[PDB]
């Protein structure tokens, strides 16, 4: 079947510069025309820039990254490249390599799996967790709610589970918020029986594998 | 209309 | 640049119902529309092309019809596989333009949420700001409204919101707000509380706190 592998993506600052690789396998390379399509974090779909077949000596580009970013390709090489200057925050985006299906047309049949572009100038910090402590009216014989705030990290992503994985049911992880600061936030909540908060031992596992920050969060009844 | 190439 | 409108946004159905999905386009583009479906995480996925085109290898329940300025595709009658997010994209002319999407997803009967809210912790106060957590529990349909009032105030642009994708289970969201304050600001108010307006709820619930209780 086709493939085509992104390459070349990651953290760049912005005013900076990346230059992004697919190589493609499957089909005849040289005989498509091939598009980058990009899509921003919780966004849709956006073209970014077309490039003709064979020599590809003739490109298209949206005015977003005009002057910008230049597409090329290297037909010994089954390669299609995205020359990306001037980086700025709104460029976050994972980038898809695409082919275009037909030989008059660049809508796209297959796409790659994407590469993540991150442009920042946020550095690489770990997370404060603090707990979401189980309300002290908590309904007798009911149902309570606890979590943990994971605050201030950077980059993507945290990994959180409960209990080292043994508490699954009931367990909501949010997605990450992007600050005003440039720094992420999320929190993870689960539902347990009121009846439990005594008892029962809550900890939310914390991974920010980038800052190696490893958080166990004990979240019980606030004492008073 | 029709404002691009593909093949060229 | 040509705009292509999709509606509506969000689609809600039952397996087995037929879904109809709609894009306009701002031109004439004659017969040059093609769709998507996209599933979370996962690359886009061709289903019709110029002509309304059934790609060779999509089952035929997908179907496509329209041209000039109003298209749609059609889903014949939906499997599970089917809900997720579809794009339209006219290539008429460059700048190739999409749609903003249409969200096929499962209907149920109605869910208020459960509410729930949470202070922050003193280790958070300790470090020089506060954020006040907002839970709504497992409602639907999707459509909700939080509102912050501290000591009755109602708050404006100092919350974010993140939902969760629909459970696999029982098709419900949840949803977090949380109100970000600065040490200095929350500590010269009292009463702090979240208003969950949702279609479950036949009136709007209110959960809150007095800072420095139990």
């Amino acid at each position: 079947e086709v493939q085509l592998v992104e390459s070349g993506g990651g953290l760049v600052q912005p005013g900076g510069s990346l230059r992004l690789s697919c190589v493609t396998s499957g089909f005849t390379f040289r005989k498509f025309g091939m598009s980058w399509v990009r899509q921003a974090p919780g966004k849709g779909l956006e073209w970014v820039a077309s490039i003709s077949t064979p020599r590809g000596s003739t490109t298209y580009y949206s005015d977003s990254v005009k002057g910008r970013f230049t597409i090329s390709r290297d037909n010994s090489k089954n390669t299609l490249y995205l020359q990306m200057n001037s980086l700025r925050a709104e460029d976050t985006a994972v980038y898809y390599c695409t082919r275009g299906y037909s030989s008059t047309s660049y809508a796209m049949d297959y796409w790659g799996q994407g590469t993540l572009v991150t442009v920042s100038s946020a550095s690489t910090k770990g997370p404060s967790v603090f707990p979401l402590a189980p309300s002290s009216k908590s309904t007798s014989g009911g149902t309570a709610a606890l979590g943990c705030l994971v605050k201030d990290y950077f980059p993507e992503p945290v990994t959180v589970s409960w209990n080292s994985g043994a508490l699954t049911s009931g367990v909501h992880t949010f997605p990450a918020v992007l600050q005003s600061s440039g720094l992420y936030s999320l929190s993870s909540v689960v539902t347990v029986p009121s009846s439990s908060l005594g008892t029962q031992t809550y900890i939310c596992n914390v991974n920010h594998k980038p800052s190696n920050t490893k958080v166990d969060k004990k979240v019980e009844p606030k004492s008073c | 209309k029709g404002n691009y190439v593909v093949t060229s | 640049d040509i705009v292509l409108t999709q509606s509506p946004a969000t689609l809600s159905l039952s397996p087995g119902e037929r879904a109809t999905l709609s894009c306009m386009t701002s031109t004439d583009i004659d017969d040059d529309m093609n769709w998507y479906q996209q599933k979370p995480g996962q690359a886009p996925r061709l289903l019709i092309s110029e002509g309304n085109t059934l790609r060779p290898g999509v089952p035929a329940r997908f179907s496509g019809s329209g041209s000039g300025t109003d298209f749609t595709l059609t889903i014949s009658s939906l499997e599970p596989e089917d809900f997720a997010v579809y794009y339209c994209l006219q290539s008429f002319n460059v700048p190739l333009t999409f749609g903003q999407g249409t969200k096929v997803e499962i209907k149920r009967t109605v869910a208020a949420p459960s509410v729930f809210i949470f202070p922050p912790s003193d280790s958070q106060l300790k470090s020089g700001t506060a954020s006040v957590v907002c839970l709504l529990n497992n409602f639907y349909p999707r459509e909700a409204k939080v509102q912050w009032k501290v000591d009755n105030a109602l708050q404006s642009g100092n919350s974010q919101e993140s939902v969760t994708e629909q459970d696999s289970k029982d098709s419900t969201y949840s949803l977090s707000s949380t109100l970000t304050l600065s040490k200095a600001d929350y500590e010269k108010h009292k009463v702090y509380a979240c208003e969950v307006t949702h279609q479950g709820l036949s009136s709007p619930v209110t959960k809150s706190f007095n800072r420095g209780e139990c």
